[PDB]
RNA sequence: UGGGAGAGGUA
């Protein structure tokens, strides 16, 4: 149990003893769940129109010959013409959006043709955190609406979630809240000018997205559940191979660093191997994870082991000259 | 008197208590306790007078 | 730079960020290509200042013209490089960790504040179990330590109302959410309903802790380290080696560990790591921070690369090799030398021979100054090279500089204060410091390879200290006892003994001489020896009433040697000074008499002249040792053969089977002890009086001129035990198991031991050599503890005007006089008068220093006991007055105000630790029918007073003992007056008549049995632990009545004549008989240095003596239990007191009499705490002084009692308060006794009730730790605990101690600095 | 030059 133990690596081995080892087949299913979360987050960020205009303008920036051809495209004269016809598809869906199921089928066809573009992960993070910060803008907006309707009038919350959470684009709900002959609705006149500020702020959101609040709420809700599923699958993949980290770092013990620092940096390398693992090459998990764990442990003991720090390229150079001469 | 004080029941409970004395804070099990009590005294490499 | 106080407190994160100059964000210290420090590293120039004087890193700003600027290229501020050891950094910790001092130094202060167990707090900090901070529901309260399963249950159950966090951040949030004044008020209400002992102590501990936080202004969130500060990089330096490799400090390694794990925690919090990984990293950062603050404290100590544990900050400050005791108290010191010491007997008393080269190296800047003054060197470089070339003008300038410029000769270990003395140096050619032979009794230095340090005072004030205070002609008398330590030792003593001894018919006996000059002329011409008994004319000068000298001239029957020393003895001493054979004690008395008569300057020239003549005549003597001079007594083999025959006779009696083995063993030891005593006595006889071949009267006898007996009788080197081992018998040697071996070493060191006797002797030799090392370590530890208690004691006032005192009676325990009244009282100041008629009616007034003339008057009029003012009873705040202490023992007059007493007292006590008519008083008796008087009291002492009034001996009689002599009877010596039963304790009576056998029946309280010798039945009262159910409620009584049966009363009182006898009583007296008065009724049966250290540490012994806490009669109140309770009720009021006594311990006082305040109820050693609390301050002072002096007189060392009284006064500094008045003391707070005296003085000045108190004898360790100065306490011992308590309570230091001003660097308030400190104190008061 | 361990020795 939790007794008088004082070694932290013994408590680490106790807290890692609760999980079980992985079988021959199970990590392919965990990697399939990881790739399902990645496919879910990609297919929910696909149909966002301002992200499509962002990738076209970054393609105009790379075609204006001042940026390199490596920091925005990884793979799949070919990308140029397919982005040109994506731009043709963009300028025809800018005016066939007015007409109504034709708009839905054309934006989903733009979504499925978007899936070929293998974008860079740093700009994937740019797309995800840009969706997150516009969601933070509208969330503190609705938190401000929530705060102003609870602070002054002490009203129940069933009428608010049936009236405010409808369209919330025009003023059809605010006048309905005044016109239901309640003794606080006649004293919601001093709240009126900054909630009109809030309403024109929502209209600012409608012109910078193009779609309403409900569609982008559904888009970021799909974003959130896909991110949570992929992160939980990645977390379950991480806490099943810690014994591999202690098996690798068992040999690097008396190299100038503590034993617990080694398995901690091995856990960092294990996370970096989980995030960039491909299951389609037939290998299970260990032949790909061992290289990253060994790299993280070696780069830990090559830097944080001495006061006078020698870089790794200089120590292999002087080692090569020591072995030849 | 030592048997009346002794709170263990049988061999596996005795090995669990010896495990809890020697390596405290670790969750004991049967094979680790058996291997620990064998290799403390009755192993030719971890015990020698000779 | 002129600060009044050093305030310590806890450090807020805002204050730590205010100290720092930049966040350290990289573990790597410096580079490897070029060695410039990094950016945001552990040695960085932008954070910790520039590396060179007035230079940046890139080289842009490179002069003092740009005085202070910031470089826009590399950030390095252009200043001096001194700010590399004054600027701190700070590490911004991701998870706020807990301080290991305010968590692990017991009491934990976090468990004592949050009221949570330390194991549960450690489980929270180790991330093993969640803790809940706040919860709206009634299921989860505050501080309910949940497990992982319970938290996962509560998360799916409520999930919204409660907030439970895990780790040190949870404890930070808990200390944030708690309310100090609310918890203090709730515990103040909680203390009032009921008071169990453990609950009240825990509650008052928590209340004192919470009140300390509120009154200091600290906040409880500050114990959780959020921002960790960084030591400056020239205080954790980076020093190289000679082979290019670096050898850094361990602090750089620990700082690298903390920075790396903190950076990894930031990376893991940004990378969205799993919960197990980020929790382990938070635990690693906590472990690394706790290791850096105190490595060996929390768990396994983090070891370095060479398998040794690293040195943390707490290990840099605390310990034997810590900052305090290695650099702050004792520092290394420039202008210092060291060499072997030899003997210079051609010197004077104030001179020493420095070598030429060593003093040239010592006085080098002084030679630079005189060279540039006399124009022989233009510049300092020319003067440096002229000294380094060692020219003749440099030697002449050095001879001019060193003239009248005293240097201090120190020799380690400096036990007492005479181990440093100042000498006017005389330049000699050689390499060894030539000391004077007289000062090597003060230095305890023999010339077997010793080494002495030479320190040079620089300033004019320092030269005047060494000339007026520390000159070797000033400190002649020892400060321990007022006797001269500049004394002839072994060689001057042998020479003066051979001079002033006299033979019988040596050469030219019976002449008449014109004086001392003609006697010296006769000896150096050779017509008369040094031992001729001759009549000389002596013109001695006596002293007048004033300073004049009258003379007398007559003929004295002297020797030639005494008439040679009369040329040496100055004018003012009588001839009885010189006219005996001068041993070491005799020459000590000569120098003491010359001091007290003449002063200091005749005493200095007398010591130099007596040393010169002692050395010269020991050289002219030729006193040699030989193998014919260790004369074995000719009757050694006969006594040894008789002793072996007697031992063999008892051995064959034991082999026959009559006497047991232990009695054979004791008989053999006693026989060999008697045989060794007889052989030693015959040896001493045949060595003392062997010279019998004489002439010119007849065959005459005299003391022998044997050299072994001469160097024994002179007191020069050795004693009669050493002469016994050389010539007589070696004696009985002991085994290392303590038991004396049966057969002794019969051979001596002249006949030579055999193999087995030498192997037996090696036991005691190695044991004595091992014991000596242990005592020196113990004595030095005892001396350090004694000094660190008695630091803060100095003379402040000239007189306090008190009326208290300690009545000094000569210690008269046993059959002899241990200390006379002269040794007890010479030096102190009389408190009251001496009211006795006597013969001359001496009446000394108060406030009179007892000189030798006044003590001679006291000896002549034979005063029994005089009351003098002591240091303990002094009424001066923060220091004592001069009149209570008395005489400065090193000088010989009254003590100057401002001189530190306590350091001298502690040194004088801890220095010999490497050497370690019938009178009845307090009676109640009755005359019996036969006149054989019996006593009915236990505290009766039998005083033996002479016919002049003074006391000769002292004896304590037992209760119920018989006595033949009354008061006023003068019995001769040798008469056995002490007659008493040693094993039985009687239950005697004082009335007569018949006995009524009431309240005892055969079967439940008494055992019916008979005696095996006479056949008469005897009624033994059965003890209550083995009685039946009928005897659990009765006490049997010997109801003594009159001749017919009425209840006789005690004459004087109203108590009926009953006698509740205890168990195990041999009741021989039956009913229906006649009983006299006073007869018996029944029979009731029954090192040196560790003792000094246990008396001064105030230890309760293994079996304390139970004492009576209130005066009155004593009765038993609780039944059916063996723990005997005493309801000791007073004879005037009600009883609020009871006492619990265990089973097996016996009792001295029965339940029918009345005891006084502080009566011995159970026998044994009495503990000094209850001695103080019941008897009084003067009684516990007298107990400690007598029991320390018993040890120091057993080993033979003279120490004045004022030093032990100083240590007792420094031990009694605390005074807990039992009842308050209007002062700011609530309940049971151990404040200083000087503070409550000042508070009571102010309260009785403005007219209020005042606050009473009760003092308590703390030990040496507890007093020096509970000293109000955290710097003095942390410099003594337990630096972690002292700094933790001071930081929590928010204390400050007022800088009033000698150790404090040694640490800080000011003049101490002791001696010369006292005038400056009182001027500074009056400047602070008047402004 | 400076720091830290280990061993030996002198008083
Ligand atoms: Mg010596
Ligand atoms: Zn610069
Ligand atoms: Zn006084």
């Amino acid at each position: 149990e939790i007794g008088r133990t004082t070694d932290p690596v013994r408590m680490y081995m106790r807290e890692m003893g609760t999980v079980e080892l992985l079988t021959r087949e199970g990590e392919i299913d965990i990697a399939k769940r990881i790739e399902d979360g990645i496919n879910q987050v990609q297919c929910s960020v696909a149909e966002y129109p301002e992200a499509i205009t962002y990738l076209l303008e970054q393609y105009d920036r790379v075609e204006a010959e001042e940026a390199r051809l490596s920091d925005l495209i990884t793979g799949f004269e070919l990308a140029r013409e397919k982005f040109a016809e994506l731009r043709a598809q963009y300028v025809v869906t800018r005016d066939t959006i007015k007409a109504h199921a034709t708009a839905q089928e054309e934006i989903l066809k733009l979504s499925e043709v978007f899936k070929q573009f293998r974008l860079v992960p740093k700009q994937f993070d740019y797309l995800v955190n840009s969706m997150r910060v516009m969601m933070d803008r509208v969330r503190t907006q609705e938190r401000l609406i929530m705060k102003l309707c609870v602070e002054q009038c002490k009203m129940p919350k069933k009428n608010f979630i049936t009236l405010f959470t409808g369209n919330e684009t025009s003023d059809t709900w605010f006048n309905a809240a005044i016109a239901m002959n309640k003794p606080w609705s006649e004293k919601l006149h001093d709240v009126s000018e900054e909630v009109h500020r809030a309403l024109q702020k929502l209209q600012q959101i409608e012109e910078e997205t193009g779609l309403t609040i409900e569609q982008v709420k559904d888009i970021n809700r799909r974003m959130s559940i896909g991110e949570a599923k992929a992160r939980r699958a990645k977390k379950e993949m991480v806490e099943a191979n810690l014994r591999l980290v202690i098996s690798i770092a068992k040999k690097y013990t008396n190299r100038g660093l503590q034993f617990l620092d080694l398995i901690q940096e091995g856990n960092i390398g294990l996370m970096k191997a989980v995030d960039k693992f491909e299951y389609r090459r037939g290998y299970k998990f260990s032949t790909y994870a061992t290289w990253w764990i060994r790299q993280a442990i070696t780069r830990s003991i090559a830097d944080q082991a001495r006061t006078i720090r020698i870089p790794v390229h200089m120590i292999e150079t002087i080692n090569k000259l020591n072995r030849i001469s | 008197e030592t048997l009346r004080v002794d709170p263990t029941n049988d061999r596996l409970s005795a090995l669990v208590e010896i495990y809890r004395m020697m390596r405290p804070g670790e969750p004991p099990t049967r094979e680790a306790a058996e291997s620990l009590f064998e290799n403390l005294f009755f192993s030719e490499d971890r015990y020698d007078l000779s | 730079e002129e600060f009044d106080a050093i305030k310590i407190a806890l450090a807020s994160p805002d204050m730590i960020r205010s100290w720092s100059f930049g966040e350290v964000k990289k573990p790597e210290t410096i580079n490897y290509r070029t060695f410039k420090p990094e950016r945001d590293g552990l040695f960085c120039a932008r954070i910790f200042g520039p590396v060179k004087d007035y230079e940046c890193l890139c080289g842009k700003y490179k002069r003092l013209k740009h005085r202070g600027v910031i470089c826009e290229k590399c950030g390095v501020e252009v200043t001096q490089t001194k700010v590399r050891r004054e600027r701190m950094g700070h590490i911004e910790l991701a998870s706020p960790t807990a301080h290991i001092w305010f968590l692990k130094s017991l009491p934990s202060r976090i468990g004592l504040l949050l009221d949570m167990p330390l194991r549960d707090i450690e489980r929270v900090l180790y991330f093993e179990s969640y803790v809940v901070i706040e919860g709206g529901m009634t299921n989860l309260e505050r501080q309910q330590i949940l497990t992982e399963e319970q938290y996962l249950d509560a998360l799916e159950e409520f999930g919204d109302e409660f907030d439970a966090k895990m780790g040190a951040e949870a404890i930070q949030a808990l200390l944030k959410s708690m309310d100090l004044e609310q918890e203090c008020e709730q515990l103040r209400e909680e203390l009032n309903e009921t008071n169990s002992e453990t609950k009240r102590k825990k509650l008052t501990k928590r209340i004192k802790l919470l009140e300390a936080f509120v009154q200091s202004g600290n906040k409880p969130e500050w114990m959780i380290l959020t921002v960790l500060p960084v030591l400056p990089p020239d205080l954790r330096p980076l020093v190289p080696l000679d082979g290019g490799r670096f050898a850094t400090s361990d602090l750089n390694d620990l700082y690298r560990r903390v920075i790396n794990r903190n950076n990894r925690l930031k990376r893991l919090l940004d990378l969205a790591a799993p919960d197990i990984i980020v929790r382990n990293e938070k635990r690693m950062l906590q472990e690394a921070v706790d290791a850096l603050l105190d490595n060996g404290r929390r768990g396994r100590a983090i070891t370095g690369s060479n398998k040794r544990p690293l040195k943390s900050l707490a290990d840099m400050i605390k310990g034997k090799q810590g900052r305090f005791r290695q650099n702050l108290l004792g520092k290394r010191v420039d202008y210092s030398g060291r060499s072997v010491i030899t003997v210079g007997p051609y010197l004077r008393l104030h001179q020493c021979g420095l070598p030429k080269k060593m003093a040239l190296e010592l006085f080098k800047p002084f030679i630079y100054g005189k060279l540039e003054l006399r124009g022989l060197a233009t510049t300092i470089k020319a003067a440096k090279k002229m000294v380094e070339r060692e020219e003749a003008v440099v030697w002449d300038i050095l001879d001019e500089v060193i003239r009248e410029h005293p240097v201090l000769l120190n020799r380690a270990p400096t036990l007492h204060r005479l181990g440093i003395q100042a000498f006017e140096p005389v330049l000699i050619e050689g390499k060894a410091i030539q000391l004077h032979p007289l000062v090597c009794a003060a230095y305890n230095a023999d010339f077997d390879g010793d080494q002495m340090a030479v320190h040079v005072p620089l300033t004019l004030e320092a030269q005047l200290e060494a000339r007026a205070l520390m000159m070797s002609t000033n400190n002649i008398l020892s400060p321990a006892n007022g006797e001269p330590i500049i004394v002839p030792s072994q060689d001057v003593v042998l020479g003066l003994y051979y001079m002033t001894r006299d033979c019988v018919n040596a050469k030219g006996e019976g002449m008449v001489l014109t004086g001392p000059k003609e006697a010296e002329r006769l000896y150096r011409s050779g017509l008369a020896s040094l031992h001729a008994r001759v009549k000389v004319r002596i013109t001695e000068y006596e002293k007048d009433a004033n300073g004049e000298l009258v003379a007398k001239t007559s003929l004295k029957d002297t020797t030639v040697g005494r008439a040679i020393l009369w040329m040496i003895v100055p004018k003012g001493l009588p001839y009885s000074i010189v006219n005996q054979a001068l041993g070491k004690k005799a020459i000590s008395k000569m120098l003491n008499t010359c001091y007290r008569i003449l002063g200091l300057k005749p005493t200095v020239i007398f010591a130099d002249q007596i040393m010169y003549t002692g050395f010269a005549y020991a050289a002219r003597s030729g006193a040699s040792v030989g193998i014919d001079d260790m004369v074995i007594p000719e009757k050694k083999h006969e006594i040894i053969s008789e002793a072996e025959a007697e031992v063999a006779e008892i051995q064959e009696q034991f082999q026959s089977g009559l006497v047991t083995a232990g009695e054979r063993y004791n008989k053999v030891i006693d026989i060999w002890a008697a045989a060794n005593d007889r052989v030693s006595k015959a040896m001493m006889d045949n060595l003392q009086t062997e010279t019998v071949i004489n002439r010119d009267g007849q065959e005459e006898k005299q003391v022998s001129f044997n050299s072994i007996y001469m160097m024994a009788d002179s007191g020069a080197r050795g004693s009669a035990a050493q002469i016994r081992q050389l010539a007589g018998m070696r004696g009985l040697m002991a085994k290392p198991d303590g038991s004396i071996i049966e057969t002794p070493i019969t051979a001596n060191f002249r006949e030579g031991l055999n193999v087995l006797q030498y192997f037996i002797s090696t036991h005691g030799a190695r044991k004595g050599l091992a014991d000596t090392a242990l005592k020196t370590a113990n004595s030095g530890y005892l001396t350090r503890r004694l000094v660190d208690v008695a630091q803060d004691l100095v003379v402040t006032e000239d007189d306090c005007g008190t009326h208290e005192g300690i009545m000094m009676t000569p210690v008269i325990e046993g059959g002899d006089v241990k200390e006379p009244l002269r040794d007890r009282v010479l030096g102190r100041v009389t408190a009251e008068d001496v009211l006795k008629p006597g013969t001359a009616d001496i009446l000394v007034p108060r406030n009179t220093l007892l000189h030798e003339q006044w003590c001679d008057l006291l000896e002549e009029n034979s005063v029994d006991a005089v009351k003098v003012r002591s240091v303990v009873s002094c009424d001066t705040d923060f220091g004592v007055c001069a009149h209570c202490y008395g005489r400065d023992l090193a000088r010989g007059h009254i003590i100057n105000k401002g001189e530190a007493i306590g350091v001298i007292a502690a040194q004088s006590i801890g220095e010999p630790g490497t050497q370690l008519s019938i009178k009845l008083s307090n009676v109640k008796s009755v005359v019996n029918s036969s006149g054989k008087l019996v006593i009915t009291s236990r505290n009766t002492e039998l005083k033996l007073i002479d016919e002049f009034g003074r006391t000769k001996e002292s004896y304590k009689v037992p209760y119920g003992a018989v006595l033949a002599k009354g008061d006023g009877e003068q019995v001769a010596g040798g008469e056995t007056v002490a007659n008493w039963d040693p094993h039985t304790m009687p239950v005697i009576t004082e009335v007569s008549g018949f006995v009524r056998f009431t309240d005892m029946i055969d079967g439940q309280t008494i055992t019916r049995q008979t005696d095996e010798l006479t056949g008469l039945s005897s009624l033994v009262v059965l003890d209550s632990a083995e009685r039946t159910a009928g005897g659990k409620d009765l006490r049997p009584a010997l109801k003594i009545v009159d001749a017919q049966g009425n209840d006789v009363l005690i004459p004087g009182t109203d108590m009926p004549a009953q006698y509740f006898l205890p168990g195990k009583a041999i009741v021989q007296l039956e009913d229906g008989v006649q009983i006299s008065s006073g007869d018996t009724l029944a029979r009731i049966p029954q090192g040196g240095l560790p003792r000094v250290a246990d008396l001064f540490e105030a230890r309760r012994p293994k079996e304390p003596a139970i004492l009576a806490e209130i005066s009155g009669i004593v009765s038993f109140g609780k039944e059916t239990k063996g723990k005997r309770r005493l309801v000791i009720t007073p004879v005037d009021g009600s009883d609020p007191y009871e006492e619990m006594i265990p089973k097996w311990r016996q009792l001295n006082v029965f339940e029918g009499e009345r005891v006084e305040r502080g009566d011995v109820i159970s026998d044994g050693p009495e503990a000094p705490h209850d001695i103080l609390r019941l008897r009084g301050v003067h009684a516990v002072t007298r107990y400690i002084v007598n029991e320390v002096q018993d040890v120091y007189r057993l080993q033979g060392v003279k120490i004045n009692d004022k030093h032990i009284e100083v240590i007792v006064r420094q031990m009694l500094r605390k005074a807990t308060i039992v009842n308050a008045g209007s002062s700011d003391f609530l309940e049971g707070e151990q404040v200083e006794y000087s503070r409550v005296k000042i508070a009571n003085r102010e309260l009785e000045a403005n007219g209020k009730v005042g606050a009473t108190y009760s003092r308590d004898l703390l030990g040496i360790t507890k007093a020096s730790l509970a000293t109000e100065s955290f710097i003095s306490a942390a410099s003594f011992q337990e630096t972690t605990r002292v700094l933790t308590e001071a930081a929590v309570a928010g204390k400050r230091d007022e800088l009033r101690g000698l150790k404090e001003n040694v640490i800080v660097g000011r003049l101490i308030p002791a001696g010369t600095g006292y005038a400056y400190h009182q001027d500074r104190m009056r400047r602070r008061a008047a402004g």
